[PDB]
Parts: structure tokens; sequence; C-alpha cells
């Protein structure tokens, strides 16, 4: 029977998996990090408040520069704020009002947005017309499109409901290469810094990290019971974090190939929305669903500095490039931005 | 492209009135403020109104508040400039102007053709200034023009409201580059921004046969925009 | 103000944005959502089409305005993915239409359709992300069930019917019996009704559901229930 | 069926290339991890906050 | 001398509760919502019936005069009529809120706003400030300017049968009535028959236990001074007192009426128990 001999060998391959990350498991984080300095007590207070939006803001994305925010929200509308001054940007109405996911390219140039129509669209903001319009409608998903980030001026990655993902190139409008693998929906993305690889949580507690030029699959972490829905890297990209509904999110190693250390609360039952890292990768910046946000040290794993400031819960949030500010934004329709 | 037609260029006698049109096709007009700019024979371009998107606020030069009037018609995308009781002070080429301004904008980008309206029988602002008023040039060197300010225009919050706009023979005015540093959309790699303070530089090298005009500092920090005399290029 | 020039125009620019903004939230807060459920190919789009007409894997939207508010249908779920994690869109909606083929007895791949749908009501009529927002049930093409009880007795599929052969109010009130049963033990107000193509009332009774359900949350917000 | 014998397949060869791979001790890769932290800990201003005369924030 | 004991007690308390309540809105999300601005108006004009107002009457009940002096006399007695009478409006606010909540669709025309909630607060506390004048007014009521009684300090129109008619109509009685009309009106829209012959006795236990406090805290009050209005021979002090205090029971009532009956409020008060 070759099904049976496969899953056969599949099975002494998983044994081995184990016992090599046994093997390399001489320590754990916390029995190497307990003799280094605490970062104490530090509280952010909200600088600005960007309001405007009617409905819940689903997701937001720093542009590269870190003063720009485009945000998206159950209204049917992005919104590109200048966070210095409050002073809306630009304004976009959507062709479908159900957007879930938002990006802002890293020149500048356009705005990546999608949802429930399985559609990423491709604002173009820098025109002759003085209006933002789609200059690419990205289809070929079956399922629901969850987080799209950019790669450049025309390479995007997409995580749908088919539980793939994809590299579109905007200019052709075809993906080049899909990342299959998953069992679960694709409910997060994260890109690393230097865009060789990105990786990608589903809806089945696996995170998985992609190559963006082989196509693939090079490693899985597992450890997680419930839905990874956000990821962000280290800054160095050599590590990983995650947040999932198990009321914990957790860092992973790129290079040991395993969990590496967790967060959590007892008395927090309730999710996690997203997560990002400061520059310093020190911080594991994340919300949560009692409406709070919490600021875990992310080496030490001990801190409960919370940025609590909204009326609902924080959905989305993340740091500016350059690290001066973090931003929230809640489904209160508010975007404070932290420092 | 976007065009921008201006008509009404009637031939009066003294102290008449007119009417200004400049008809916009190929943008939202409605986003976009709109200024309107003057260029008497042999002197340079003057500002000489500007009205904001949706008409909420509206200025002028002191040398003509409360003798002209703007208007917007955002349905049918017109831009109006009413003329009551002209100086033969006013004979002049008239160029409307777009505008749009925002974090990253590009005010000034495109200029109407112009309208001639030949008629024939100030102070706490800042001034600009052209060291020269024009340059020798064998095509192919690099050379730059240097405009100083009685203020500098180095705002407290970082930018430095200077715009540099170039007139080839027969043609309007276009934006060279904004905000000092920043080069406008089509504008070739040559040209760059230097300075500071009260001495800003417009540097060009490798400079092409097509690139001869007239160059002109714009400040921006006052509504009295006042534009420098500015300096013919020539061929040698 | 110390704001420079440009500064103030983009301040202007964004008072006229938030003007763009109030003047469009003067009709978007005062929108409910609806989702609009079915499976088997029933015709749950024909039928809001059908209300639209009535009286004035793809999403499709149809707005309705009642009463001096503002009902929007949303029509999903042609999709196979794992709806979960993309329900989470609705995770606090109105209501819960969902529309059945009352055709479907005796009708199948290779199993009769109801059994699939209904096991597909029970899953969203127990989902924890639901739990706030009534749902309300449309019993679709009737004329069609009296044709078929010319034909084909209830028990001949679902052995557990008892009746008349040809009593159709009977096989009304067991279908629609069948369909609440499945409420868990929570209680959740499962509303209901026969429509036909004339049935110019039906979508009163939308409103009317509605009504009922905001009141409902009132009065559980008082502890009044 | 062979849909399955096509999966399983795919599964092994995703476990496989799973295996050859040059695993670094955890001992290692937390060390350097921490030591990147440390190098960079004074360039964080939601760690080391900024005077007010360079904070865009006030 | 037990009546200072009991009743500093009762201010003691009042503060307390409505503070409690206060620091359970003002503090924890969840309940920063729109019935909540109601509920904290409620409980603010109660903290100052039991911080500027109660101390007050104890001096009365402890004293033999208003030592105090008459600028004194005319700030208390501002406070109180203020306080007191934002109370009575918020209760009515927040009950003409309620009956537009169960009678109608939906506050349709965008209605349940906050900001909207938040300008009803501050109509209603503005209509009763406005009884700061007539204290101050003592060029309307000519007949007793010259007149100062050493048993009270002497409101300054207390023999105005017309304007206190006046005030009880258009303060106390029409609202009152209102309340039970719009609290019916919520009864007889409760009672759908389609939770099953529950809701019904769940719903009159609420809202008859409000509108029953309301009334028999608020009525022996208001009804006594139109007595006054024209018996002398009352001996109306003692009576007065005693009513007034009935009349700020329902101050320190309330935060265990409206407020406690909304989110249960049973974390929020086991964790910020100790202020
Ligand atoms: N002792 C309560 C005072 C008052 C105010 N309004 C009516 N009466």
């Amino acid at each position: 029977s070759e099904l049976d001999q496969l899953r056969q060998e599949a099975e002494q391959l998983k044994n081995q998996i184990r016992d090599a990350r046994k093997a390399c498991a001489d320590a754990t984080l916390s029995q190497i990090t307990n003799n280094i300095d605490p970062v104490g007590r530090i509280q952010m207070r909200t600088r600005r408040t960007l309001r405007g939006h009617l409905a819940k803001i689903y997701a937001m994305h720093w542009g590269t520069d870190s003063r720009l925010l485009v945000s998206a929200s159950q209204d049917g509308k992005l919104i590109i704020w200048d966070s210095y001054t409050t002073n809306k940007v630009h304004a976009i109405p959507l062709r479908s009002s159900w957007v879930m996911t938002c990006a802002y390219a890293p020149s500048g140039n356009y705005v990546a947005c999608g949802g429930l129509d399985n559609i990423c669209s491709i604002y173009n903001l820098k025109t002759r017309e003085g209006n933002v319009r789609v200059s690419r409608e990205l289809a070929g998903h079956t399922g629901y499109l969850s987080c799209c980030r950019f790669l450049d001026d025309n390479q995007i990655v997409t995580s749908s409901g088919d539980t793939t993902c994809a590299l579109w190139d905007i200019e052709t409008g075809q993906q080049t290469t899909t990342f299959t693998g998953h069992t679960g929906d694709v409910m997060s993305l994260s890109l690393a810094p230097d865009t060789r690889l990105f990786v990608s949580g589903a809806c089945d507690a696996s995170a998985k990290l992609w190559d963006v030029r082989e196509g693939m699959c090079r490693q899985t972490f597992t450890g997680h019971e419930s839905d990874i829905n956000a990821i962000c890297f280290f800054p160095n990209g050599n590590a990983f974090a995650t947040g999932s509904d198990d009321a914990t999110c957790r860092l992973f190693d790129l290079r040991a190939d395993q969990e590496l250390m967790t967060y959590s609360h007892d008395n927090i039952i309730c999710g996690i929305t997203s997560v990002s890292f400061s520059k310093s990768g020190r911080l594991l910046l994340a919300g949560y669903d009692d409406f709070n946000c919490n600021v875990w040290d992310a080496l030490k794993a001990d801190r409960a500095g919370v940025l609590a400031g909204h009326d609902n819960r924080v959905s989305c949030l993340g740091v500016t490039d350059d690290g001066m500010a973090v931003a929230t934004g809640s489904w209160d329709s508010f975007l404070k931005i932290w420092n | 492209d976007v065009q921008l037609v201006e008509s009404g260029g009637g031939l009066v006698q003294p102290g008449g009135s007119r009417k200004l049109s400049c008809s916009a096709s190929g943008f939202a007009f409605s986003s976009f403020g709109m200024h309107w700019v003057r260029q008497a024979p042999e002197k340079g371009l003057e500002w000489v109104a500007y009205i904001s998107s949706g008409s909420g606020t509206i200025y002028y030069a002191d040398t003509v508040k409360g003798r002209f009037t703007i208007s917007r018609d955002d349905p049918k995308n017109t831009l109006f400039l009413q003329m009551t009781s002209l100086r033969s002070e006013d004979t002049a080429m008239y160029y409307c102007v777009r505008s749009i301004y925002y974090y990253g904008s590009s005010p000034f980008d495109f200029w109407g053709q112009g309208t001639t309206l030949t008629v024939s029988s100030g102070g706490s602002d800042i001034v600009m200034t052209q060291a020269t008023s024009s340059v020798p040039v064998t095509p192919g060197e690099s050379v730059s023009i240097s405009c100083r300010s009685s203020k500098s225009l180095l705002h407290s919050n970082g930018n430095t409201y200077l715009y540099w706009f170039l007139q080839r023979p027969g043609q309007s005015p276009q934006l060279l580059i904004y905000r000092m540093s920043n080069l406008a959309s089509g504008v070739p790699d040559r040209f760059s921004g230097s300075g500071s303070g009260t001495a800003f530089t417009l540097t060009i090298s490798r400079l092409e046969a097509e690139d001869v005009g007239v160059y002109y500092c714009m400040q921006h920090l006052e509504y009295p925009l006042t534009f420098g005399a500015g300096t013919k290029l020539e061929l040698k | 103000c110390t704001l420079s020039a440009e500064d103030k125009a983009a301040v202007e620019r964004s008072k006229m944005i938030d003007r763009n903004l109030r003047e469009d939230g003067e009709k978007a807060r005062r929108e409910l959502k609806l989702l609009l459920l079915g499976t088997g190919e029933s015709g749950k789009s024909t039928f809001i089409k059908q209300m639209r007409i009535i009286h004035g894997t793809g999403i499709i939207e149809y707005p309705f305005d009642l009463q001096s508010v503002i009902f929007r249908m949303v029509d999903v779920g042609g999709q196979r993915s794992e709806r979960r994690k993309w329900i989470h869109c609705f995770e606090n909606v109105t209501s819960i239409m969902f529309l059945v083929a009352l055709s479907e007895y005796d009708q199948v791949d290779n199993e009769n359709r109801m059994e699939e749908s209904k096991a597909l009501f029970r899953t969203i009529i127990t989902y924890p992300w639901f739990q706030n927002s009534s749902v309300i049930l449309f019993l679709n093409k009737k004329d069609l069930l009296e044709e078929k009880i010319m034909y084909s007795h209830l028990v001949d599929y679902f052995p557990e019917y008892d009746g008349p052969q040809r009593d159709a109010q009977a096989a009304r009130e067991f279908i629609l019996k069948m369909f609440v049963d499945l409420n868990p033990d929570s209680d959740k107000i499962l509303y209901s009704h026969f429509t036909c193509a004339t049935d110019t009332e039906n979508i009163r009774f939308v409103f009317a559901a509605v009504k009922d359900t905001i009141l409902q949350l009132n009065l559980k917000e008082y502890n009044l229930v | 069926n062979t849909a399955s014998i096509a999966q399983a397949r795919k599964l092994v060869e995703q476990l496989k290339m799973e295996a050859n791979i040059d695993r670094i001790k955890v001992s290692k890769a937390a060390a350097d991890l921490m030591a990147y932290c440390e190098a960079h800990a004074k360039e964080d201003p939601l760690l080391t906050p900024v005077p007010a005369s360079e904070n865009p924030f006030r | 001398m037990p009546l200072v004991v009991v009743l500093s007690t009762i201010c003691l308390v009042t503060v307390g509760l409505n503070l409690l309540v206060l620091y359970a809105v003002r503090s924890e999300r969840k309940l920063h919502t729109v019935g909540n601005l109601y509920i904290v108006s409620l409980s603010v004009a109660d903290l100052i019936v039991g911080a500027v107002v109660m101390p007050m009457n104890i001096l009365y009940l402890l004293m033999s005069k208003w030592s105090l002096g008459r600028p004194l006399c005319l700030f208390w007695l501002s406070m109180d009529y203020v306080a007191s009478t934002a109370s009575i409006f918020s209760v009515f606010i927040l009950c003409i809120d309620r009956y537009r909540s169960v009678q109608q669709p939906l506050r349709y025309l965008k209605y349940r706003t906050k900001t909207r909630a938040s300008a009803t607060i501050l109509g209603a506390w503005f209509l009763s400030f406005l009884w700061v004048i007539p204290i101050l007014g003592w060029n309307h009521f000519m007949q007793q300017t010259s007149v100062r009684r050493e048993d009270k300090c002497e409101t300054d129109f207390y023999d105005v049968t017309w304007f206190k008619v006046m005030t009880a109509i258009i303060n106390f009685y029409l609202p009152t009535l209102l309340m039970l009309w719009f609290y019916a009106k919520i009864y007889k829209a409760v009672r759908q028959h389609c939770l099953h012959m529950n809701r019904e006795r769940k719903a009159a236990k609420q809202l008859g236990f409000i509108m029953a406090a309301f009334i028999l805290c608020w009525i022996p009050y208001f009804i006594f001074f139109m007595v006054i209005a024209f018996c002398k021979n009352c001996c109306n002090e003692h009576l007065h007192m005693f009513t007034i205090w009935l009349g700020y029971i329902n101050s320190t009532l309330n935060p265990l009426i409206y407020p406690l009956c909304n989110e249960n409020f049973k974390k929020t008060f086991k964790r910020i128990l100790h202020i």
C-alpha cells in the first residue's frame, strides 16, 4: 500500500523532527534571560487621536517614512492620515465596502486594500488627476482575502481563504507563484525586513515560513492551539512572533526552528488581535480583546504596562519604521498614536 | 495629460470691466485650489489671486484687493476672474494655475496656456532678489542660479517653502522644484536644489539646449506670494 | 496659530474631507446589516431581487428603505472556505436571515437537500460568534410544495412525519417545527415565515422582526428579561 | 485514491525538506537575539524615550 | 445624640456609593456607553446632594440656628434646590430615554448617539440651574425681605403660594406623571407573549420598584410644601426637615436602583470597592 508507506515515512520523519528539536534544546530562553536588566515601568501616552471614521477600524499600516498612516474601516473607506498633524491626507471610497486589511506600499505610491470581495485592489495615490483610483484589481483568489503586504512597486504578497498565499505581480495582474501547504485559512502575514522570506499563520494553529523566490515551504512552527491571527518579525528577521486565541503570544526562532518563549496572563481568556515589535525588538506590543493593549517585554516575558485608552476592542496596531511612536486602532473608530 | 484653457482676453479702454475664464478638462477640479498669476510684457510673474478648494478661503495681493473678484463653478469645472476698473498697469498675460496642498503635494504643478488682457488709451511681505539677470551658457555645462530672501523661509517644522519655475520662450511656466529640494513629475534628474535659510540655489548639471529659459523663485510662506524677477538663461 | 501657509491649506482640505465623511455618515449611521444565508441553489439571490421588485462566489447588496430607515441585505455565501475566520466582519449583526426551499423534500449528489441545509442551519444558529443576533427564517416557494404534495409524501424520505397523505398545512407546520427544534438550549428567538411571489407583506415582517430584535437587546440591556 | 497518495507524497517531500536543516542550538539563538537587543538598545524611542527636543509627537 | 450617628452615616454612605458608582464608570471601560451617561449624571447630582447639601441639614438637626450666616444660607439653598431638581430631572430624562428605547423601532434618525445624550444631560442640568435666580430674587417677594427667623434660614419665597404651586407643577408633578405614563407604556410594550411568562413578572418587579421608590420618596416633601403654601399652623419646620431628609434619601438610594441593574457591575464593584 503506497498510501500507508508514505504515511509511515512521514511518521518517522516527524519523529526525527521531534528528536532533533529535543536534542537542540539545551536551555530555554527564560533560563538565560533571568540575569538581564529588566526594562522597568515605562508608560506611553496618547499623543494624537485620529477621528473621522464612523464604524470599526479593521487594520492599519504605517508608510515607510513613518509619518503617513493608512487605515481601513468598516465604513467602506480607507483614510490616509498625517500622524504628525492629524490632518487627513486622502479619503478613498471603496468599490465594495467589505474591507478587512490594508497596506501602504514602501515607495509611498500605492495603497492596497482587500476583503470579502475576494479581490486585492491597488489604489494609486500619486497621479496627475489629483484623485486616487484603482490601478489594478487583483483577482484570482477563491476564498476571502485576509492580509496583503507589499514588496516593491510591482510585487505584492496576499493571503486568502483559499488556505493559500500568492505573490502577485501588479503590473501584469497575475500571480507569479502560489504558496500552498496550509490547512486552515491564512489569517495573517508578515515580511522579513530584507524581504527575502515572509511568513504566515493560519486557522489551523500553525505558522509557516515561506520563501519568495523559491516558493517552497522552508519550515513550519506548531505549539499554538487556537487560530494564529497576528504575526510580525523580530526586527533582525531571524526570529518571529505570533498571537492566537490562546490568550497567548509566542516567540519562535527561525534558526532554532522551535518555540522560544511564551507570553500569557492566566486571568486573560480572550484572544489577541495584532502584535508587533519595537525597533530594538525588546518589546512585543500586542493588542487584546479585553479592549486593552499590553506591552510585553519581548525578552524577559514580564511586563504589564498597558496602552489602555480604547472604549472597545483594539483591532490593529504597529510601530513606526524608525520607532518613534506606536499606533493602535480599535473598534471605537479612533486611531490613537502612543509615544 | 491635463488641460486648462483660458478665454476672455478682450481689448478694453481703461477703467472698464472684463471676465476671464479658465475651463478645466482632465482632472478632478473640485479638489484643487486655483490661483491666478500675471505677467507684464517685460517683467516677471506677479501673483494676483487665490481661491481655495470649495471656495473656503480667498486671498488677494494688496495691489488688487477689493478691485478684482474670483469664483469657481464646480459642476461646470470652470474658474472666473472678474475685473472692474482695470488700470493700464494690468495689460498682461494671465495664467490660471492649479494647486493642491497636502503632505507631499506639488503645488503650482500645472499651468494654463494664458490669455492676453491689453488695456490702453505694500510692505511687510517678502521680496526675492536675483544676484544676476542672465548667465552666459555653452550647452553641456554645469551652472547654477542663486535666489535671496529677506526672511528665512525655512519654517519651524522643517519645511522650506521655496519653489522654482521654468519658462521656456513661448510657453507657460512649468514647475521645476518644490520645497527647495523636491523635483516635480516629468523633471529630468539634471536639476537639483541647495542652500538654506535666506540663500537658495538651483543647480543644473549637463545643461541641455531644451533647458534654455527663464527661471523664477516663488516663496510660499506668505499668501502675498512674491515671485522673483528671475534670470533669463541664453544660448552661446 | 503658528501654521505656515500650506499647513493652513492642509487643514482646510482635511475639513473638506471631514465634511464629505459627515455627509456619507448621514446615511451610514442609520444602516443595519442583515446577513442573508442559504444553501442548495435554492435561489436566495432571486428572492432578494423579488423583494427589490416588489417595493423599492460573490457579494450582492440590496438596500431597502422601510419607514424612514435604511436596511441593507448582504448576500454572500458562494464561498466554501472555513467561514469562521471570515464571518468576523459579521461578529455583531442585527439579524441572520436564513432562506430554505420547501420544495427540497424528497429531492437530492446522493443525499436529500434539507438534511444538509438544516445541518448548515444549526451550525450557524449555534456559532458563539452570533449569540447576540436573532435568526430569521424564510421558507420560500410553497406553491411547488403544494404541487409536490399531489405527488410525494413526507414519510417517503423523513419517516418521523405524521399526518394525512396530502395535508399541505401539516407539511408546512411540521417543516417549520423541524427547523425550530434545532434551536439549542439557549433562549434565542427564532422567527419564521412562509413567503410567496405575491406576498407583498413578507418584506414588512423583516422590518417587524428587526424591530423586535432591537427591542429585545434593549430589554436585555436594562435587565427587564 | 490517487489524490490521497499524491497528498501523502507532497507531505513526505515537505517533511524531508524540513529534515535537512542545519539546526542551530537554542542557546546560541537566544544569545544572539539578546546580543542584538543589546546592540540596538539605545536606538529605541519606545524603550529609551527621546528628549522632547527631538520628538515629533511633542 | 443618636440622630447625628444615623444621619451622618446616611450622608457618608451617600457620597461613597455615588462616588463608587462614579469611580466605577469613569475608570473602567465597557461601561463607556450611552445610558451610563445618564447614570453618571444621576450619580453626580446625588453626590452633590450628599456633599454640599446634607451637612447643612446636619447643622440644623444639630444646632438651634443657621450659625453660618446669610450668604452661606443662600449658597446652601441654591445647591440643595439645584441638586435635588437636577436629580429629579436626570431621573426623568433617563425614563424618557428608556421609553423611547422600548417604544421605537430605533432611535432611527441617529438619536442614540453619545453627543446627543450629553446634550440632553446639559439641557436638563441647565433647566435645573435656573433655580439659582429665585433664591437670589429678593426683588420679587418684597413682602418678606426684612423678615429673618431663627428656626429656619428663610428660603425667602416660603409664603408665595403662587410661585410655589407653579414650581410644584413644573418641577415634580409634571415629571412624575409623565414618568408613570412612560413606564406604563413600556410595560404595555413588554407584554408580547410570543423568556416566556416570566418576562412580564421581572419587568413588573423592576419598573414598579423604580417608580415606587421615586414617588414614595418625593411626594411627602412636595405635597407638604404645597401645604405650607397656606398652612400657618403646621409647626412646619419639623415636618420640613423630616420630608426634605426623605427627599435626600432617594439620592442615596438611586445608586442601588438604576446603575445596579444595568450591567450588573459585579466585577467592577468587587475590584474597586476600596476607591
Ligand atoms: N429639599 C428639596 C428642594 C427642592 C428643589 N426642588 C423642589 N424642592
